[PDB]
């Protein structure tokens, strides 16, 4: 919703796919 | 390499919408393998996240997810210690009165899991109200889904008295017997039966059942193809069978228990022949509907095929005594019994070693049976007269001397009813009198049991027609005690009292 609170959401989606890439 | 947890536990832990949809999805997936789910338990900040979240989430997708992964390690028995150390009860009692269908399964399942292989889970879900929950969701029609709930009240009802009582106040009974008379899904009827069975015991659950129609929705049942939920019906229609006296359209029960006679399962037997006993007691209609269908060739093969195993004979027994008086055809039934080689069977079970339960229901027959006078030869013949007799004193002395069950003074009540009726025949007469029993016989008008007055007034008044019975019944000095009698209360005492001093003149 805010400036900081965007950039930590993307952040936060981009570690959910660098674990995908670990597992699989 | 293949343990990453602290970082998705973070992001669960976070104050936004789709960074805690979209992890809680990536959890779930890895509860799938059977692998990565260990990683996901013995970690109690992981566990706690999702419990947390699940109970506070409002997106549909993401309380599916969460609620599925708790699902797949309730499987494991180290995820549910996991669960309920998470607090996870009191959070899936919440979900369940989540809105969305799919959820709920998830709900119920892990609560199911948590019931049957987890310590203290009984407990936490009745505390955080889980019982008016799972009632309240009977409503429901998915059969899958209400076979886990009815299974969930099972666990939570049995040996719970308290549990019991709250499903009784929630309109537990009226639901469950609904589930029975619409559903054909075998294993909800079975699950469903089991919770009935387990409320059929509580003495308020009992005639609400009753009530509710529970004798013939179970009786649906029993020429089911399915075992376990023929014998848990049967089960809980013996339980149920002694508040069910005033019921009616009984008649395909009734037919279908007779046939269940037959059955080579001493389990169906015994609660078939049990539930008939009850059935038939002081019920006037069934006694003519069991009889018509072939109850007394039924039973007597019972029986006789039943030995000495006395959980068969005594409730076989008890309906035979309830079937040979009574009722329209109730002559038939006592020349039926003859006819279908029962009279030496029946005497045999007076003798050990046959207890006080089985001795006294068969003794009630033999008194029934004597009303027919083409028994009173055979039943002399087999030997009835001497064991009553040594019956009648060895309880009599019980109650002189100042045990298993019931009481003596049934006893010596019981046989002198049986030889009153057996004196009507003058062979059985002159047996009875050559037993010295004419002095037990004066000794119980000073009995101050009514009942026992009553008959031996009568035996009494059957002996006194013959000259020599007469004399001996005044040399026992029967005077002082029967012109007692003759101002009795009891009409029945008063009126044999009469007779007997007619006689001795
Ligand atoms: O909460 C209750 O009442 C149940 C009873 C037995 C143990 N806990
Ligand atoms: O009650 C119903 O609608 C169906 C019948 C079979 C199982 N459930
Ligand atoms: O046969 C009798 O007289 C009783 C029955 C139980 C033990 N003795």
């Amino acid at each position: 919703l805010s400036q900081e609170q965007l950039e930590h959401r993307e952040r936060s989606l981009q570690t959910l796919r660098d674990i995908q890439r670990m597992l699989a | 390499a293949t343990r990453a947890i602290p970082e998705l536990t973070k992001l669960l832990n976070d104050e936004d919408q789709v960074v805690v949809n979209k992890a809680a999805v990536m959890v779930h997936q890895l509860s799938k393998k059977e692998a990565s789910r260990h990683a996901i338990m013995r970690s109690p900040q992981m566990v706690s996240a999702i419990v947390r979240t699940m109970q506070n989430t409002n997106d549909v997708e993401t309380a599916r997810c969460t609620a599925g992964t708790l699902h797949n390690l309730s499987h494991h028995r180290e995820g549910l210690l996991a669960i309920f150390k998470s607090g996870g009860i009191p959070a899936l009692v919440k979900m369940l009165g989540s809105p969305v269908d799919s959820v709920l399964f998830y709900a119920i399942t892990t609560l199911h899991n948590l019931l049957l292989h987890q310590e203290g889970a009984k407990m936490a879900v009745r505390l955080a109200g889980g019982l008016q929950k799972m009632v309240a969701l009977l409503n429901k029609t998915n059969v899958k889904f209400l076979a886990i709930t009815t299974d969930c009240l099972q666990i939570l009802a049995y040996g719970n008295q308290e549990s019991k009582l709250i499903i009784l106040a929630s309109g537990g009974p009226q639901a469950l017997v609904n589930i029975m008379r619409t559903y054909t899904y075998e294993k909800l009827l079975w699950t469903t039966s089991r919770v009935l069975k387990v409320l059929s015991v509580c003495s308020s659950n009992k005639p609400a059942i009753v009530e509710a129609g529970g004798m013939q929705a179970l009786g649906l049942h029993l020429t089911d193809p399915s075992q376990r939920l023929v014998q848990n019906c049967l089960w809980t229609l013996r339980n149920l069978s002694d508040a069910a006296t005033k019921q009616e359209g009984m008649e395909g029960l009734l037919g279908t228990l007779v046939q269940l006679l037959g059955s080579d399962d001493i389990n169906v037997v015994t609660c078939a022949a049990g539930i008939l006993s009850n059935l038939t007691c002081n019920n006037y209609k069934n006694k003519m509907m069991v009889c018509q269908v072939g109850g007394i060739e039924a039973l007597v093969r019972t029986v006789l095929r039943a030995g000495d195993r006395e959980d068969i004979t005594e409730p076989a027994i008890c309906a035979l005594r309830h079937l040979t008086s009574r009722h329209q055809e109730a002559e038939m039934a006592q020349n039926a019994v003859r006819l279908h080689y029962g009279l030496p069977v029946v005497v045999k079970l007076l003798h050990p070693p046959s207890h006080w339960p089985l001795i006294k229901a068969t003794v009630g027959l033999i008194r029934n049976l004597a009303l027919c006078p083409a028994n009173h030869a055979p039943l002399r013949e087999q030997g009835a007269i001497p064991r009553l007799v040594q019956l009648l004193v060895r309880a009599h002395q019980d109650t002189q001397r100042r045990v298993e069950g019931v009481r003596m003074e049934e006893i010596v009540e019981g046989c002198t009813g049986a030889l009153h009726i057996l004196a009507r025949d003058v062979h059985n007469r002159i047996v009875i009198r050559g037993l010295n029993t004419i002095p037990l016989f004066v000794q119980l008008l000073y009995s101050p049991i009514e009942n026992i007055q009553r008959v031996a007034a009568g035996v009494l008044c059957e002996l006194a027609q013959d000259k020599e019975a007469a004399e001996a019944i005044e040399a026992e000095g029967a005077t002082a005690p029967l012109t007692e009698l003759l101002h009795s209360r009891n009409e029945g005492v008063a009126t044999y009292a009469a007779a007997v001093l007619f006689r001795m003149s």
